[PDB]
């Protein structure tokens, strides 16, 4: 069975906040199997989102980072005038800095060739046929990626810190995000256990579907 | 759901409200409902403000994981035996370790808890309403509890100040200091003198120091890197215990010696002294005439390391430390 | 045919209070957070870097959809319909709405403090001889270089010529949003690591490193100089000037590290004209 | 350790030696009586030290003391390191080191 | 056009106790913090000089809506509404009462030291056998020369001639905020370095170094030379007088350096009657 693909991520600064934090930019401790699927997405150019539906990612988390607030005015959609006041508040937002983390992709599951494996890798060995916009970004748009690379199981060749499917765990991710409201997102429970490992252990394979 | 129900699920764009509304289920949205009970709640007091100046206002809500039904039930009801001036505090984590200061100790089960603190304040004077400032996770293992514990039963509790309809709380800081550096992992001692002195030229909390230098001194003990200064402070001890006896001898019949005249004069030197070369002189001038100590001899190469590699404004700091710590 | 265009740019050493966040009633707090090694860093938001390019935009003509009135302190908006296609700001930063949106053309990180933060105040008390509050007051400050990274897509750009004034604004920015009446700290570029590349990513985000507390050699990271030998992150794409080329041609061995053939410049602005030259050559403006 | 902190203890042991033979001198010369003065040989050499208020003075104090003490073992095994340092470094160092190892004299057993 | 004058500005040798920060004790600690090379220097806050700008503009006879009784020892407001079109102090300085709030011209940083701060310290006590608690004090001093960083912008003045009355006050700075009684410490410059040009970039921030780190020498920096070597900042927009004008016409090869065609004056004032006359030629006043 073709090896899964595994890319090495290493993002300066990053945030996930949480869905039901909108007073405040919290963030999960580890991207979410949404946002790393988004930009996967955004790699390959792809931007209708049920084309990719089925594949199955895991993440390795190299070094726990550290959470740091920061201040900003965010701007929101309250007044009908764009230039009153109620429109800019201030509020914190939480960032992850210095996050290195390694991805597993396994697309056997999708129905629709070619699949995000074969995207992805052929987009790596040829960058310059890959037609698509934007700047490559984790989280929010501003947040860059410092290194994203085709890389072995034994690029660190370390200790590595798995996120894994667990129904009493403490992190609640979703794999599906629903950005007008809550309705379409689901969520999954999640744990970080400290295993050495160079392959995901089963669970890992956060495996995304469409909401229905 | 609006954010009454769920804490910081308010509608960012008030526009959309009707649709950009957060979704439940209705049994998760009871639960939304039934979630007030099992949090508790503590005021937060800024060290910086004067409590007299400014009565709290900051609200504290800590909100715990949940491993058991039965765990949390009998958590909350013994947590619910506490007295209201605990419940003021000085830091998120401080309210955290509250929350779990009555917790059982089992030394056959590893004890883990996990916590969450909301921290909401005004955010500017004439503020309506509290808004979400800070939430932080707090995760307390064993060791970390007995030490807060240990802390608790060392360092003062709270002045319950009471005057006209104001019943006011004096926190101690050294206590969240502490507290602050657990939870960071990081060691205790990361700069007690610096809040307890530098910081607290009103000695609010130097007092705490004075009331708890004891208790200071047994978390230095803990320190093993401490122990070089631990051996620098018993040298500094022998050597003033000889300058004692020498004024003891000096003194004459009858005549009171200065002895707390002589202590208060070795304080106001070592404060002089203003850069590396005029300390050092000083001393190195006072171990001599201390005269013959046995503990600079036993440990000879490693005081002498110590003098030469220590920056002289710790050097001082410590022999402070050891006047202050000198009991006969 | 993609086409990008990112760097990793330090500014000089000052004495700094840019940022800031919420007070205390005492101490005006430079928002900071943890870094390499996990000392902490004093930070300059994203958003900052974004205005001062929008604040250099609208200063030199350049229509701009998100006009902002000095006067007033405010920020008024031309045509509430975003026309990318017309205004500068629409086509780089992008917009926001209930078409319907537009992804900015252009993603840079936070700034970072080169230099790890230690506690630095300044008290503030007002001239007079009533003494009554709003004296006393404490601005925290930092005497750090700020290395801040940016990226564009060129080609998601409406109009291709526009990245050549993106390219002056950002050797030429004019102020990060800070206690210029207290800290005038110039923002304007002392070393940069450019690549104009068709790949997507870049492995040059944070290059410039030095640490050793309280000091401004800012010496070039290891990590960026290793990646440079091992073959990946092609030399001939990097364009490295600043006063960095010094210690670069200090380098023992540098005339035959495969670093000695990356487009290398003392003079910021002969980096700046080669690498237009390229990138107009490049996309037939 | 860096080699300026071998250079400072070699420095403080050759000091320590030329004070047991200074004693011993003081020892030899003045059996007579209930015991010779130590104490107060100890306190004359503080106050010595403590009177030079340049680098001349002070040096040929040191190195008075110095031939007065003998033979000098750890002196011995470091010849240039340790004239160097003397030449080189600051007399009031030198004198924090005199006076460290003044404090530091371990007695015979 | 878009005009700006930036500079940095070094003051003569003499002891100084300028800015005292929160005392300890009986000891008065001036305020200090790292620097270059990770030693403790001195600082003197830019709002001390702002308020000395200020207290010149006011003696000269200009309006200025901050009227400063010396006697009173208090701060009156001429008029309770900031009026920068009539006010040249809320037309520089800037304002804020919480229009209601205007950017300022003026952009300053803070006053450093050239040297580092050993740590000296004077002793001071009351005469008379009488003794209290009152009695004997320290005060901390510090010889050197202070250098600070300043930034203005041309076209955002209300009106443009009142760039000139701040050259004057620069030139002609009154006494900065500290102990004059004990330790009265002339700020007037006597080595200026001023760029006057229309790009925003700036390398002139903290030019000065010195030659020997307890010594009145005061060379220029060697990043300055250096890029001016390179080939930016352009020597027709630079200004230098002062001392440091003969240490550099004493260096080698002076003739042949770009430093030789950038304007230099042995005399301050010659300098900036000629840059008085420069400005005053573009903004056609």
């Amino acid at each position: 069975m073709i090896a899964p693909l595994i890319l090495y991520l290493d993002v300066p600064f990053t945030t996930f906040r949480e869905s039901h934090a909108r007073e405040m930019g919290k963030t999960y401790p580890v991207p979410p199997p949404a946002t790393v699927y988004g930009m996967l997405l955004s790699l390959v150019g792809e931007t209708n989102v049920y084309r990719h539906c089925g594949v199955e990612l895991a993440i390795a988390m190299l070094s726990s980072p550290k959470k740091s607030r920061i201040l900003r005015q965010m701007r929101r959609f309250k007044n009908a005038d764009f230039s009153h006041p109620e429109n800019v508040i201030p509020c914190y937002q939480e960032i992850l800095s210095n996050l290195k983390c390694l991805i597993w992709v396994r697309s056997d599951e999708e129905k629709i060739q070619p699949s995000l494996r074969e995207r992805i890798q052929l987009a790596f060995d040829h960058p310059e046929l890959v037609r698509r916009f934007g700047c490559l970004f984790l989280g929010e748009s501003d947040q860059l990626i410092k290194t994203i690379k085709l890389a072995r199981e034994d690029y660190l060749e370390g200790v590595r810190q798995w996120a894994i499917r667990d129904n009493r765990g403490r992190l609640t991710l979703p794999y599906w995000v629903d950005h007008v409201g809550s309705r379409n997102t689901r969520f999954l429970r999640y744990r970080i256990e400290e295993m050495d490992r160079l392959s995901p252990p089963d669970l890992a394979w956060t495996m995304v579907q469409s909401p229905i | 759901i609006t954010s009454w129900l769920y804490l910081g699920g308010i509608v960012r764009h008030a526009r959309t409200q009707n649709t950009t509304k957060l979704e439940e289920k209705p049994e998760y949205a009871l639960a939304l409902l039934f979630v007030p009970v099992v949090c508790h709640y503590c005021l937060l007091h800024i060290p910086s403000e004067d409590l007299k100046e400014r009565k709290p206002h900051r609200y504290l809500v800590v909100i715990p994981e949940i491993k058991d039904f039965e765990d949390a039930s009998q958590r909350r009801w013994r947590l619910q035996q506490l007295e209201t001036k605990q419940f003021h505090v000085s830091s998120l984590g401080e309210a955290g370790l509250l929350y779990y200061s009555l917790d059982d100790i089992q030394p056959e089960v590893a004890y883990y808890q996990a916590c969450q603190v909301w921290l909401y304040e005004k955010t500017n004077k004439a503020s309506r309403q509290r808004t979400l400032m800070s939430i932080e996770e707090i995760k307390i293992d064993k060791n970390i509890l007995i030490t807060y514990q240990q802390v608790q039963k060392y360092f003062k509790t709270n002045y319950q100040i009471i005057k006209y309809k104001q019943i006011f709380i004096k926190v101690n800081p050294i206590r969240s200091l502490i507290a602050d550096n657990l939870v960071k992992g990081i060691h205790w001692w990361s700069n007690f003198w610096e809040k307890l002195v530098i910081e607290d030229s009103k000695e609010y909390l130097f007092n705490q120091l004075f009331s708890n230098r004891e208790g200071f001194i047994i978390m230095a003990e803990n320190s093993e890197e401490d122990k070089q200064y631990l051996i620098f402070i018993k040298v500094f001890q022998q050597a003033m215990k000889g300058n004692f006896a020498k004024i003891y001898a000096k003194t004459e019949e009858g005549k009171d010696p200065p002895i707390k005249k002589k202590v208060e004069r070795l304080r106001a030197e070592l404060n002089y002294c203003y850069d590396e070369l005029s300390f050092k002189e000083y001393l190195s001038d006072f171990l001599v005439r201390g005269g013959l100590n046995k503990y600079f001899n036993e440990h000879q190469e490693e005081i002498a390391l110590l003098i030469k590699k220590s920056p002289w404004q710790e050097i001082r700091i410590w022999s402070l430390l050891a006047i202050a710590s000198y009991k006969p | 045919p993609n086409y990008y265009l990112y760097g990793t740019v330090l500014t000089r050493y000052g004495l700094a209070s840019l940022n800031h966040d919420i007070r205390r009633g005492n101490k005006t707090i430079l928002q900071k957070g943890y870094w390499n090694n996990g000392k902490i860093h004093s930070f300059v938001g994203s958003s900052a870097i974004r205005w001062a390019l929008r604040f250099y935009l609208q200063k030199q003509g350049y229509l701009v959809n998100r006009v902002w009135d000095e006067e007033e302190h405010i920020n008024r908006l031309t045509s509430e319909d975003f026309d990318p296609e017309k205004f500068y700001d629409d086509d780089i930063f992008g917009f926001a709405l209930l078409p319907n949106q537009r992804m900015g053309a252009l993603g840079m990180n936070m700034a970072v403090s080169l230099t790890p933060y230690d506690g630095a105040v300044k008290l503030g008390a007002k001239s007079g001889r009533e003494k009554d509050s709003t004296s006393l007051h404490f601005t925290e400050y930092h005497a750090t270089r700020y290395q801040y990274y940016f990226g564009i897509d060129a080609t998601h750009l409406k109009d291709f010529s526009r990245i050549l004034p993106m390219i002056d604004g950002i050797m030429n920015l004019p102020k990060v949003g800070g206690s210029s009446n207290i800290f005038n700290y110039p923002f304007c570029p002392d070393s940069l690591v450019f690549q104009w590349t068709n790949h997507f990513a870049s492995y040059i985000s944070y290059c410039f490193e030095y640490c050793d507390p309280k000091s401004k050699e800012a010496k070039l990271s290891q990590e960026f100089i290793d990646e440079v030998e091992c073959g990946q992150i092609d030399p001939s794409k990097l364009w490295i000037g600043g006063t960095i080329v010094k210690d670069l041609q200090q380098l023992d061995n540098f005339e035959s590290s495969p670093l000695n053939k990356a487009h290398i410049y003392r003079n910021r602005n002969e980096m700046i004209e080669a690498l237009k030259t390229v990138i107009k050559r490049d996309l037939g403006l | 350790n860096s080699e300026e902190d071998k250079q400072y203890l070699i420095f403080i042991k050759v000091f320590q030696q030329a004070m047991k033979g200074n004693f011993a001198k003081i020892y030899a010369k003045t059996e007579e009586g209930k015991d010779p003065p130590i104490k107060k040989k100890v306190e004359r050499l503080r106050a010595e030290l403590n009177y030079c208020y340049d680098e001349l003075s002070f040096k040929e104090y040191l190195s008075d003391f110095l031939v007065r003490g003998g033979l000098n073992k750890y002196f011995n095994e470091h010849q240039e390191e340790i004239a160097l340092l003397i030449k080189k470094s600051p007399w009031q160092e030198i004198r924090i080191w005199s006076l460290l190892a003044i404090a530091s004299y371990k007695p015979k057993d």
